RNA sequence: AAAGAGAGUUUGAUCCUGGCUCAGGACGAACGCUGGCGGCGUGCCUAAUACAUGCAAGUCGAACGAACGGAGGUCCAAAGUUAGUGGCGGACGGGUGAGUAACACGUGGGCAACCUGCCUGUAAGUUGGGGAUAACUCCGGGAAACCGGGGCUAAUACCGAAUGAUAGAGUGUGGCGCAUGCCACGCUCUUGAAAGAUGGUUUCGGCUAUCGCUUACAGAUGGGCCCGCGGUGCAUUAGCUAGUUGGUAGGGUAAUGGCCUACCAAGGCAACGAUGCAUAGCCGACCUGAGAGGGUGAUCGGCCACACUGGGACUGAGACACGGCCCAGACUCCUACGGGAGGCAGCAGUAGGGAAUCUUCCGCAAUGGACGAAAGUCUGACGGAGCAACGC
RNA sequence: CGGUAUCUAACCAGAAAGCCACGGCUAACUACGUGCCAGCAGCCGCGGUAAUACGUAGGUGGCAAGCGUUGUCCGGAUUUAU
RNA sequence: UAAGGAACUCGGCAAAAUGACCCCGUAACUUCGGGAGAAGGGGUGCUCUAUUAGGGUGCAAGCCCGAGAGAGCCGCAGUGA
């Protein structure tokens, strides 16, 4: 079979129902002098009911749009 | 129109348009039937649901309708009874 | 019946839209212009980009008025609004195409230009 | 799907490619894999074509040209197409 | 392996800093003087301004309507090689860069959330009925686009039936995954199909060849949707949004999804620049540069958007469709004044704007398209010729 | 396309050269005319009676069926400097 | 009171026009309170869902208060004076 695309990141809202915000990071160099900035970009996971809390951090996995703009579920939380 | 072609097509897309829309008529006729029946008592409802049936999978034979559209509203209307 | 200080709008293709009027042409102590009656008259509202300008001294026919005229034969014609046609120093219209219906009438006063343009002459 | 024959070159002077493309491309337009060449000016024409994939398009649906087909059948590609097809 | 040139100018003379100017390369270039030829290329950058004239998409008699020789009766003549309904194609090919700051494009993936005529292969079948309708012919309205009524007839035109689902439900077994779920197989009931045409043989019945039609399964092809990252100016543009944000049910589509509806909660995005204004099709690439970078999107190839302006749907596998349809708007034209017809950002060509850009040409011979069993028809695609020192 | 490319023979120095520049930057000077006028010009700036800079003639330099001028971009510009 | 609509007049004097309740929406300027009921708009009747959803009252019996929605019905006109 083929694979599906997996962030790791820290949930920042979980005040939805069955759904969360987690933000995931990441390095990149510049266009002109290559230096390290910091990325962060916004998802939004589902979970299966709401067992996820702010600050926690939590894995999450590729899937297909159910919802709006939603197109991310958790797959486990590594911490808190 | 100003080809040959044209004209002959608009024609056989009137005559088109009149026996799809005569076919779909009836169709939805027989499942908005069906479903007054599915959903006020019983009655025969069920006796009912086969010819709607009828009325889509013949629909698919006639070209008016796609093969999973009568799938799709089968099963849908199946779950009523 | 139109008099002074009565407006109408203008039913041409001219840059004038609606107007004031000024006098009735035809007599001393004339007081009265119904349709295929020229007045004069100014320009209050025009439509941007326009021939024709607002503020302007300009002549015209009437062409419809809310109480229209009587046939011979016993008949009668009224309208729905008072409109008016701008006309050149001879009987040609100053604008490209009419707008609405037009009354008969104005076939008997040589008015042969703004007939053959109109929609519907009633 | 058809194996082509695509033309460049210069005026007065053509050379040819055996393509393989779909029919509703323009000639010199988009094209899927190009197998071979084909140079008319020569006295001898110097065809060269790959001859594995041109017998695997054949037998997934490729019908050829007329000039096309004239190759294949000169070059052998027809001829190991009829054995194939038979055993 | 690659690897970078400076000069003049502030002072009575200096040395620094600093700006200005010049020496080089390249144009879809323009203007001036001048002008012999050949090969290969390029030519509305402005008004997505308005368009005379001609041609650019038709084809199938193997499904139903010709002159001649000429059976027959010194006279007329029967059978034998040529309009339309129906099928396929018109969604390809060709042209513009207006709009668009967004999954439009480039790059890399996902669809256990999808479709696909023609093409190829395989497994089954092409068994029986009906009612019509053009064409044609009469009656009218007719200025003309053309409208109605009566009668008559074919089909691979249309509509039921016999039988056939890996289509819907109910279930079971086994193997499995990326949560939703996927795969192989089995059981009972309910629905869904067809068309024949050109020949051969045989006995003539049959049998059979080719092209055809219906259903299912794979391949190939072309599309659909979702996502990570990447490519502009302004903060003298700071808040924006309410089907918006999420959920529970439902409707709709080939498919997931507030795509749409009812209900429930008040959410969501933003100084990592939300929202707004301005400009702009995107890329492979082109010019320059030692390189990093800077400027541009001429020709050609790929993707996208548009077709006088705005909106909508039908037919179809595929369109919300340049040379198809309906409505409104501006313009051009005909009228018997009731009403009708049109869209060169297709190939040539005309007017206008410009400092500035071409023949109202030949041919399907080659390559490729559409139709057909084939000959064959069409192809301003394309193959060629003409003009301009515009470039090498 | 098309009697087209190409080839074969006879005649002919005859039917075929222009533009810009010359004080320095930058290659290349003499005379005449004019006299802060006519004018040239990218800059330094030349022209008021002995002008290698204005117009012409002779000469010379560069390029060549082309040569000059203008408009836009990059370089020179380390003049946004990783 | 037809048509016109300040042409009357020293002067729109007089008359005419707006007017209730609910909802949307609202400018310059500012002493930041205002301007503001700015301006400009939309809805009101009766019947059935329906002794409503829900409230006040009472031990219960019962009695009062009555918003949104749907379907409809009738006039030129529904704060019908
Ligand atoms: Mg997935
Ligand atoms: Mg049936
Ligand atoms: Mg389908
Ligand atoms: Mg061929
Ligand atoms: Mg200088
Ligand atoms: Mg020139
Ligand atoms: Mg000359
Ligand atoms: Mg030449
Ligand atoms: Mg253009
Ligand atoms: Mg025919
Ligand atoms: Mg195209
Ligand atoms: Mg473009
Ligand atoms: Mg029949
Ligand atoms: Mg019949
Ligand atoms: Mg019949
Ligand atoms: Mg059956
Ligand atoms: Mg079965
Ligand atoms: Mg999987
Ligand atoms: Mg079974
Ligand atoms: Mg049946
Ligand atoms: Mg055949
Ligand atoms: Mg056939
Ligand atoms: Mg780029
Ligand atoms: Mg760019
Ligand atoms: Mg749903
Ligand atoms: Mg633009
Ligand atoms: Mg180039
Ligand atoms: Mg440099
Ligand atoms: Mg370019
Ligand atoms: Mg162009
Ligand atoms: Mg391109
Ligand atoms: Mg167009
Ligand atoms: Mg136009
Ligand atoms: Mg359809
Ligand atoms: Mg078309
Ligand atoms: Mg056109
Ligand atoms: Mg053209
Ligand atoms: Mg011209
Ligand atoms: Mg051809
Ligand atoms: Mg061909
Ligand atoms: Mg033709
Ligand atoms: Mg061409
Ligand atoms: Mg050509
Ligand atoms: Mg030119
Ligand atoms: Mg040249
Ligand atoms: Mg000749
Ligand atoms: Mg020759
Ligand atoms: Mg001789
Ligand atoms: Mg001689
Ligand atoms: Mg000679
Ligand atoms: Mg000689
Ligand atoms: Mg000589
Ligand atoms: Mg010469
Ligand atoms: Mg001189
Ligand atoms: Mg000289
Ligand atoms: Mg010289
Ligand atoms: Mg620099
Ligand atoms: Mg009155
Ligand atoms: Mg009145
Ligand atoms: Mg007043
Ligand atoms: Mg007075
Ligand atoms: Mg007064
Ligand atoms: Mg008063
Ligand atoms: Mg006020
Ligand atoms: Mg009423």
């Amino acid at each position: 079979r083929n694979q599906r695309k997996v962030y790791t990141g820290r949930v920042v809202s979980d005040k939805m129902d069955k759904t969360i915000t987690v933000v995931v990071e990441t390095y990149k160099k510049h266009g002109l002098y290559g230096k390290r900035v910091k990325y962060s970009k916004k998802f939004k996971a589902h979970d299966e009911n709401n067992i996820a809390k702010t600050g926690d951090v939590v894995r999450i996995s590729e899937t297909r749009p159910l919802s709006a703009t939603k197109h991310f579920r958790l797959l486990e939380v590594v911490e808190e | 129109p100003n080809i040959k072609s044209a004209i002959k097509r608009v024609k056989t897309a009137e005559t088109r348009n009149s026996r799809n829309a005569s076919q779909r008529s009836a169709m939805r006729t027989a499942i908005k039937k069906f479903d007054e029946a599915a959903a006020n008592n019983a009655d025969n409802a069920k006796d009912l649901y086969v010819e709607a049936s009828k009325k889509l999978d013949s629909a698919v034979s006639k070209g008016l309708i796609h093969k999973n559209n009568a799938a799709r509203n089968k099963s849908r209307l199946a779950a009523k009874l | 019946m139109i008099q002074q200080e009565s407006r109408m709008k203008v039913a041409d293709n001219s840059g004038a839209r609606e107007v004031l009027t000024i006098k009735v042409l035809g007599g001393s102590g004339r007081k009265t212009a119904n349709i295929g009656d020229v007045v004069v008259c100014t320009v209050k509202q025009a439509t941007p980009g326009g021939v024709v300008k607002k503020g302007e001294v300009v002549k015209a026919v009437i062409v419809r008025t809310k109480s229209g005229a009587r046939r011979q034969d016993g008949s009668y014609i009224k309208f729905d609004e008072n409109a008016c046609v701008i006309i050149r120093d001879d009987k040609s219209p100053r604008g490209t195409r009419i707008f609405g219906p037009v009354a008969r009438e104005l076939r008997e006063n040589n008015f042969m230009k703004i007939v053959s343009l109109a929609p519907e002459v009633l | 799907v058809k194996i082509r024959l695509k033309r460049m070159g210069s005026k007065k002077k053509p050379f040819y490619r055996i393509v393989v493309a779909d029919s509703r491309f323009p000639r010199d337009g988009r094209s899927i894999e190009t197998i071979g060449t084909y140079n008319p000016l020569l006295d001898p024409v110097e065809v060269k074509i790959d001859e594995e994939a041109t017998l695997k398009w054949m037998h997934n649906g490729a019908k050829p040209s007329d000039t096309v087909r004239n190759l294949l059948s000169r070059e052998g590609i027809m001829e190991k197409f009829h054995n194939q097809k038979l055993g």
